[PDB]
């Protein structure tokens, strides 16, 4: 993965080198701001399901289509209800797995790579997700650098699907 | 059986040592499969190879 | 059996060779041992048919299934066999105490029990729960000494992880 | 194979060195805390039943898609195996714990054991998961801190026990990483 | 490669969990600990030079059929590649010591080396010789409180002497 | 020396041609009174078999001077000798205590049976006695069932057969028999598959994939290479090794496509000259030209003679080319 | 690779033959029968997308442990591995359907297949169940008459049906 | 690396099982016997330079005709090996008192030792004419304790066995 540590290695075992005090002040820099990125971590973890229910109900007031058409891809069944709360999760838990680690490297590995012939193929939509996500980065009750940190992994998310 | 025909060399920077221990910034960023990478790292290896074959557009 | 003589003794006999001086270190531990594990041994072979008797029925008083047409304890004479059957265990436990190793109960308790207890449909979870009894009724110091009821209590968990 | 004396002995051999008394302090201190160690084993192998069917059972109630059909513990025979898969790795560690020296699981368990599990598909995440357990399991009976369970130690201090058998448990878990 | 902190995500998304408390509050600890993981990484690499080379001249001295004509370490070309193998391994034990877990030891240093030994007839079993005294040259280092606050960190040169005995058995 | 066309033979130059010379039948019952110099061969022979090579010491042989007397009393070979034999603590020493199970389940069959487990059944078959009843039911797993009987005699010593097609395993395991016993003057601890400290047949033993066989001798006999997986589910690395199966457009374009495996690989000899190149000897990150010897290829028909002439140029040589 | 006509050329030069006269019919048959062969990998092509997707679909209904997590098609990356797999297969019967011989289909597609599936850890046997839904969807629609002569074209999807069937037993 | 942890543990896991109660009393022997056999082991560290140069010598008073031209004590380079060849003995000498078994001297000195001292004519009885020496050239009130020239002198006389 991406991480502040793997890249200061890669760049490092690149020129063939030590791990000089320009590496060692990068993951100083880590160490620094990962006072913020373990509470958002925690904060968010334990109030994920007021999260995820909500943010699912505001992907069904904006584009109220999505639970009255029928098929498949929609959230009209039970079944597809389930399914879309599913991915709600999928990428709450990303962002809290980007901000343990530092640097959007779990989300580039197991969710971005191979998102849209996933999304063509199902015929799901990416604005769906941002809704979703726009819910989540207004909805957390984080405040401070605590915020900052956990909004700048919401935006990352949004950025791939826009 | 046609070989190819001759041409003079030119001066380069590529042709003549640089003495370069510890290389910089500027040093562009070796993409190998000797150093086993991840899937997460042949991704990486991927792109890079798109983008100095095609463009990036 | 197993115990501490046994082993230095095979496994210089898998070997050819003459008892050693690592072979006499292992007998000078059961010196070291027997004066806090002999008395444990004294007070179970004195108290057994008062540990028996509150073990046995702390099962029946667990699983009150057993009391039924069809059950494993159906009439009063097949509940007096399972109140023997307990009372080898606790008799085995003295046995391990005075060998010093667990070769007493390995080999006439433990070995052969999987196959006795399936064919005939005795529940292992009520012997577990006979020993398990005796286990946690003990007190240091009221019913041994502060060294024997270590030496007591591993032989009842050796008896407990072997039916689990 | 080599205990705490084995390895000081084998380090001095390849300088051809009479062991000393400088080196030997590291062995007194092995000796007078000896008795702690043996009520340190005696607290895993005395509930070590109980130690893994709690530890597998608590891996798969947190991934419980290890037990449906083409899962890794899908059938009677997939279970039975993974239920001693881990009972040999609390073996090891309780041979390591008493002879004071990690080359007994090193030597007969951990060598080859990724290949071996990736030839079977054994999903090692989920295996560090199950070792992981137990050794939470495994310092709370160190120290006398279990909660559905106290045992009669005397009075005094095992954190350095405690720690040791966690590192014990680590390099498990480096091995199939 | 993975760091400590990728090695706890790698494993959650494997069975589809939030981290708990517990892992959280456990990689908070390895956080704390991070002024005192760099104090050890900058002591070593700043010596770097002089790990290698005394215990490469300590090596030749108890083991002379190494330099002698028709040694393994005999002639120019042979001596600069192994003070390049003591550098590359010393190299990449401490970038496993800034990451946490050997993930970047094992592959990109490691995964091969038996068999790449065994084909060219260097012996292996001297190499985890020279290994070992690169280990406890820089254990004394890492236990060195020249200007340093005197706490205590006797659990990352724990740490450190294991990824010295991770590449010292995975060459024999 | 090497081929399979010259003599009209091709078993004795894999390695086994002394193999394919002996029988040590051990004639009649007891061992007779007043001589020695009939039976002290039947011995050593059992020894050179069952340890498969391996130097025992006279004070280490000397351990065992009670077993070697019941033999040559009215004692039968198979199960008074080779099963006490296996029973010592010369023979655990070697084959039991250093490995995990399996290494022990897989020199078994080799040293006792003298075959290959092939299947992860066989191995479960023998693993799981092991569990239930210890060391010393487990080595009278391999002799009390019903493959020892069948096929050695009471008084014959246990030979190779796990290469012929009378021991009805599979060919998988034909190409098993020859990374175990790598020739006649090799041992278990003197392999570089097995030194007498892990399993040799790991993963290619439980999947049942068959080796490309290396002929001991040839111009490439230190071919080895390490193991990892790729792919993302179980979490590997790509890079290592060559693929097995050539699968895309490119295994049919360029002709039909072969798996290389080179050997050799030092620095100096890159070039297209004589001599090494002077100089830094390094670039600036200082690995090398090959990261690590024993690279293996995967490489079409069009394409071999321009690969066979870059292979050999630079240092290498071929251990294996077998097609895809 | 080989069609059905450069099969029966490359048997006759191994023995330096001419074509006989029952071979040139027997080549002149399946002349006839040209515009009926291309009708149906027209079918197949233009349906390409949703016999995948809705085959996988219906494979994930049934198996829903190969998406939910630590299942071996649950990331994107390997979510989408899966349906660029169905589609390999899907190509390569198409392609076996213009040639009229599965050379291109059992050459660079199936040999080796299963020693793939198997190193990696994916079931063999689930992509048999993916392959044996693509079947049913495809020979349905390749038996509807919209836009097509009524003739007679049951002869050539029992040849459709039979390279479905080839890749099928060669995963497992 | 014979000792006592390492055969009851050898024991355990030829068995598949847990380390029993025996196994744990094996070691509190091992705890006892430890203090009489590590004060031998830096008595012997801390003055092995005066023992060998005085075991040695008493080699070539009872064995002159090694002196000899062709003998095994021709000149003084092979009379400085005989020195070094029991200063290598008196090594792992300390190295069983340290470990606590007979593991480094049938592993390291014992082992194939009558092939080298056969081929190379070297002769045995003059090896045990200087490990017989040390042995009873001893005082245990002043060298050592009473219990710590028990367990010295008990390594002397196996490697003496050992050799005959
Ligand atoms: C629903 C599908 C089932 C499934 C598919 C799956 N396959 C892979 C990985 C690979 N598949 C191939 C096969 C080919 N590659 C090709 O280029 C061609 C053309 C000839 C074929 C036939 C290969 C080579 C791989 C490995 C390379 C890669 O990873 O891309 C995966 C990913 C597995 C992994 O962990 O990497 C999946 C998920 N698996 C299922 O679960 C379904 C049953
Ligand atoms: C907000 C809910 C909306 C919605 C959801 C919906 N999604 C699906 C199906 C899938 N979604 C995924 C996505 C992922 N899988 C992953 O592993 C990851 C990374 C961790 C992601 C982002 C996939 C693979 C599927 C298909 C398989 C499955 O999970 O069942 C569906 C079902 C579509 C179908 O045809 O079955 C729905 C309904 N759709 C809505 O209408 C909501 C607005
Ligand atoms: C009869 C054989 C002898 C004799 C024997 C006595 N030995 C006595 C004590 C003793 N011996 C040892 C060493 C022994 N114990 C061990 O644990 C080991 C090795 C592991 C050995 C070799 C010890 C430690 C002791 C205890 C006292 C001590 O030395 O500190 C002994 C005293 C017992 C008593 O008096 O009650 C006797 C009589 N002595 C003899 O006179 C005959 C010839
Ligand atoms: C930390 C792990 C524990 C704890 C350990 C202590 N144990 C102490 C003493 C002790 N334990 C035993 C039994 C043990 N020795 C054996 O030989 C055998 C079986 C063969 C066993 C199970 C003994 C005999 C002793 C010594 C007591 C005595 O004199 O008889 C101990 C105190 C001694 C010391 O520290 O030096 C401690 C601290 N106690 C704890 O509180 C934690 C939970
Ligand atoms: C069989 C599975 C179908 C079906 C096939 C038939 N097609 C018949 C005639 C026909 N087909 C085409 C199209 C084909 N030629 C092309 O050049 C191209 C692409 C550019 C395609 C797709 C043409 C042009 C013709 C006319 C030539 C002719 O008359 O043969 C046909 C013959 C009619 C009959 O005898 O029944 C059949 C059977 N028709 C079906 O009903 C099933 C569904
Ligand atoms: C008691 C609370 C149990 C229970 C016990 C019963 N056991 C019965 C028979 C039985 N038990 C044993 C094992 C025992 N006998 C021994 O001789 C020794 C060791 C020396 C031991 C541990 C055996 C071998 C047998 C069969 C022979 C025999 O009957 O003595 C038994 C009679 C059942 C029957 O035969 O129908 C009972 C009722 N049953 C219970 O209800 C709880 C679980
Ligand atoms: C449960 C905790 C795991 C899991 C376990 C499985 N292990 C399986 C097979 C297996 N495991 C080993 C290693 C084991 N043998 C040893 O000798 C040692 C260390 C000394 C260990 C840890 C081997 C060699 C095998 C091969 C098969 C055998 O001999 O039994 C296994 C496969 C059973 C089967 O395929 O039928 C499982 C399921 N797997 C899991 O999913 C959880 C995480
Ligand atoms: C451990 C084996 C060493 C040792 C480590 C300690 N360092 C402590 C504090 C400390 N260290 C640094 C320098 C470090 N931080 C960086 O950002 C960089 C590079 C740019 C380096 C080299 C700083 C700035 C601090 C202060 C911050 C803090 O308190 O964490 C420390 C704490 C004191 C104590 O409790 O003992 C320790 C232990 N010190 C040692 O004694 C050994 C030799
Ligand atoms: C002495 C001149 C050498 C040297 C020799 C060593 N050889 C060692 C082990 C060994 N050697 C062989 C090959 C030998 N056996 C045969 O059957 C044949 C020919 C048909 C030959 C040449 C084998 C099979 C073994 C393995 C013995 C075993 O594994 O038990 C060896 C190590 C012995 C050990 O580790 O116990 C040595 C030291 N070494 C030297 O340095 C000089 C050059
Ligand atoms: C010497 C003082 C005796 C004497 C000894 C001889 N024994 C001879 C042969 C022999 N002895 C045994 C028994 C031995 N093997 C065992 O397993 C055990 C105990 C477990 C013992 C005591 C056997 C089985 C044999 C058979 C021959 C063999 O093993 O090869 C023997 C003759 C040797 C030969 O015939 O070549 C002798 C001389 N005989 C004497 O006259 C004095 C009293
Ligand atoms: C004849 C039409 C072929 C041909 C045959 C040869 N086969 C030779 C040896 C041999 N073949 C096998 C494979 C066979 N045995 C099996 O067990 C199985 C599968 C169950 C099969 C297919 C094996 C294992 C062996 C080794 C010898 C043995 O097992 O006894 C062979 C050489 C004999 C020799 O080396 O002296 C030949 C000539 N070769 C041909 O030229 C035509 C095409
Ligand atoms: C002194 C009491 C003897 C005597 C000794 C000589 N030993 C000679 C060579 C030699 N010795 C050993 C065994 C030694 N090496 C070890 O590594 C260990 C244990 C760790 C021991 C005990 C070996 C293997 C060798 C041969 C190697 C070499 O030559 O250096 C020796 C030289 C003889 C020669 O090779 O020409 C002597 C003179 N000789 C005496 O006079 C008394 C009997
Ligand atoms: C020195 C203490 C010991 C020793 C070393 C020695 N090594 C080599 C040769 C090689 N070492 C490697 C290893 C790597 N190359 C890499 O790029 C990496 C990073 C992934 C590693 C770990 C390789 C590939 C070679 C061969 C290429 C080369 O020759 O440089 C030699 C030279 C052997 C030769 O004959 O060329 C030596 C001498 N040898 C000793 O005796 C010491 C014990
Ligand atoms: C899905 C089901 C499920 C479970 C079964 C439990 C399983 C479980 N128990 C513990 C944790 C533990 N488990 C034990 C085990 C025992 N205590 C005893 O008295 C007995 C001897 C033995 C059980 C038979 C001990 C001693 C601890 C640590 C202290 C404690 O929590 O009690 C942990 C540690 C947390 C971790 O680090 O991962 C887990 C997962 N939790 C679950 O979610």
């Amino acid at each position: 993965m991406k991480t502040p540590i793997t890249e200061a290695i890669a760049t490092a075992d690149n020129q063939g080198r030590f791990l000089s005090n320009t590496e060692l002040q990068a993951v100083n820099g880590r160490y620094q701001r990962a006072t913020a990125s373990l509470t958002a971590a925690k904060a968010l973890t334990g109030s994920a399901q007021r999260l995820i229910t909500g943010a699912a109900q505001a992907v069904y007031n904006k584009f109220p289509y999505t639970t009255q058409m029928p098929g498949p891809a929609y959230a009209s069944s039970a079944i597809g209800k389930a399914k879309c709360a599913r991915d709600i999760g999928y990428y709450l838990r990303m962002v809290t797995y980007c901000l343990v680690v530092g640097g959007t490297g779990p989300m580039d590995e197991y969710l971005v790579a191979g998102l849209e012939e996933i999304n063509r193929s199902f015929d799901l939509s990416p604005s769906w997700y941002i809704e979703a996500l726009q819910y989540i980065k207004n909805s957390h009750g984080l405040s401070g650098q605590v915020a900052n940190e956990a909004n700048a992994y919401i935006d990352y998310a949004i950025n791939t699907l826009s | 059986s046609i070989p190819i025909l001759k041409y003079s060399l030119s001066t380069q920077n590529q042709r003549v040592e640089s003495f370069e221990v510890n290389p910089g910034d500027e040093q562009y960023r070796i993409y190998s499969t000797d150093s086993l990478p991840s899937s997460s790292e042949v991704d990486q290896i991927i792109w890079a190879a798109y983008r100095q074959i095609f463009s990036e557009h | 059996m197993k115990s501490v003589i046994t082993t230095v003794v095979s496994a210089a006999d898998a070997a050819g060779r003459f008892p050693s001086n690592s072979d006499l270190e292992s007998i000078q531990g059961n010196i070291q041992r027997s004066a806090a594990r002999l008395e444990a041994a004294e007070k179970l072979a004195g108290n057994h048919e008062a540990v028996v008797k509150e073990a046995g029925d702390a099962c029946f008083a667990k699983y009150a299934y057993l009391k039924n047409p069809g059950e494993a304890g159906e009439n009063q004479e097949k509940i007096n066999k399972c109140y023997r059957d307990v009372d080898h265990y606790m008799r085995l436990v003295n046995y391990c105490l005075v060998v010093g190793g667990t070769g007493p109960l390995d080999e006439w308790g433990i070995a052969g029990a999987r196959e006795v207890y399936r064919t005939l449909n005795l529940p292992t979870s009520a012997y577990v729960a006979s020993i398990a009894y005796t286990r946690d009724r003990l007190c240091v110091p009221r019913d041994m000494s502060a060294q024997a009821g270590v030496e007591f209590s591993a032989y009842l968990d050796y008896l407990i992880n072997a039916l689990s | 194979m080599l205990d705490a004396f084995s390895r000081v002995v084998v380090n001095s051999d390849a300088k051809a060195a009479y062991v000393g008394g400088s080196d030997l302090q590291a062995l007194k201190s092995f000796i007078a805390d000896g008795n702690k160690r043996l009520d340190a084993v005696n607290s895993i192998v005395s509930n070590a039943s109980c130690m893994v069917s709690d530890a597998v059972s608590g891996m798969i109630c947190e991934n419980p898609g290890l037990i449906s059909p083409g899962g890794n513990c899908y059938t009677n025979r997939r279970m039975a195996a993974c239920l001693r898969d881990g009972e040999i790795i609390l073996r090891y560690v309780s041979y390591a714990l008493l002879a004071g020296d990690a080359s007994v699981l090193e030597d007969r368990c951990l060598n080859g054991l990724k290949e071996t599990y990736i030839a079977l598909g054994v999903p090692t995440n989920s295996s560090i998961r199950a070792v992981s357990i137990m050794k939470a399991q495994a310092v709370a009976f160190i120290t006398n801190t279990a909660t559905e369970r106290k045992m009669s130690f005397a009075a005094g201090d095992c954190t350095s026990l405690a720690s040791e058998v966690a590192s014990y448990f680590d390099r498990v878990g480096a091995a199939i990483s | 490669m993975l760091d400590a902190f990728a090695k706890v995500v790698a494993q959650a998304d494997a069975r589809g969990e939030f981290l708990s408390n517990t892992q959280i509050d456990a990689l908070s600890k390895m956080v704390k600990e991070g002024n005192q993981r760099l104090d050890i990484v900058n002591k070593v690499t700043s010596n770097a030079s002089a790990i290698v080379t005394n215990s490469a001249r300590a090596l030749f001295a108890e083991q002379p059929q190494l330099i002698q004509p028709g040694g393994n370490a005999y002639t120019s070309r042979r001596m600069a590649a192994c003070l390049r193998d003591m550098e590359i391994v010393l190299r990449y034990v401490s970038y496993a010591m800034i990451a946490g877990d050997s993930s970047v030891l094992d592959d990109r240093c490691l995964n091969g080396l038996r068999e790449t030994y065994q084909a060219l007839g260097t012996p292996g079993s001297s190499v985890a010789v020279a290994i070992q005294k690169m280990k406890d040259a820089s254990v004394a280092l890492a236990n060195d409180t020249t200007g340093t606050p005197i706490g205590d960190c006797s659990s990352l040169v724990a740490e450190l002497a294991g990824y010295f005995d991770r590449a010292a058995v995975s060459v024999v | 020396r090497l081929g399979t066309v010259s003599g009209n033979s091709s078993l004795d130059k894999l390695g086994l041609d002394k193999f394919l010379s002996e029988s040590n039948r051990a004639y009649t019952p007891r061992a007779q009174p007043g001589f020695s110099s009939e039976y002290e061969q039947i011995i050593s022979a059992t020894y050179k078999q069952l340890f498969g090579n391996a130097y025992i010491m006279d004070s280490e042989r000397a351990e065992m001077a009670k077993q070697e007397s019941m033999f040559r009393d009215g004692q039968l070979t198979l199960k008074d000798f080779c099963r006490a034999l296996a029973k010592t603590e010369q023979y655990k020493k070697r084959f039991f205590d250093s490995r995990p199970l399996y290494g022990a389940i897989e020199l078994n069959f080799k040293n006792i049976l003298g075959r290959t487990p092939d299947g992860l059944e066989h191995y479960r078959a023998k693993s799981a006695v092991y569990d239930t009843k210890g060391y010393e039911a487990f080595v009278d797993a391999f002799f009390d069932d019903g493959e020892y009987d069948e096929v050695y005699d009471d008084y014959t010593v246990p030979f190779y057969r796990g290469y012929k097609t009378e021991a009805n395993l599979s060919m998988a395991a034909f190409t098993h028999f020859f990374r175990m016993v790598r020739g006649s003057s090799t041992s278990d601890k003197a392999n570089p598959n097995s030194m007498q400290k892990d399993i040799p047949l790991n993963y290619y033993g439980i999947t049942k994939t068959p080796l490309a066989v290396i002929a001991p001798g040839a111009a490439g006999t230190a071919y080895t290479e390490s193991f990892a997986g790729t792919g993302s589910w179980q979490s590997g690395r790509a890079g290592l090794n060559a693929a097995r199966v050539a699968l895309g457009v490119p295994a049919t374009a360029n002709g039909k496509s072969f798996r290389v495996e080179v050997t050799g690989y030092t620095q100096p000899g890159f070039g297209i000259t004589a001599g090494t190149a002077v100089g830094k000897l390094y670039k600036a990150n200082k690995l090398s030209r090959y990261p690590r010897s024993n690279k293996s290829y995967v490489v079409g028909f069009d394409e071999l003679t321009p690969l066979y002439q870059r292979i050999t140029k630079n240092g290498g040589t071929i251990a294996s080319i077998t097609p895809l």
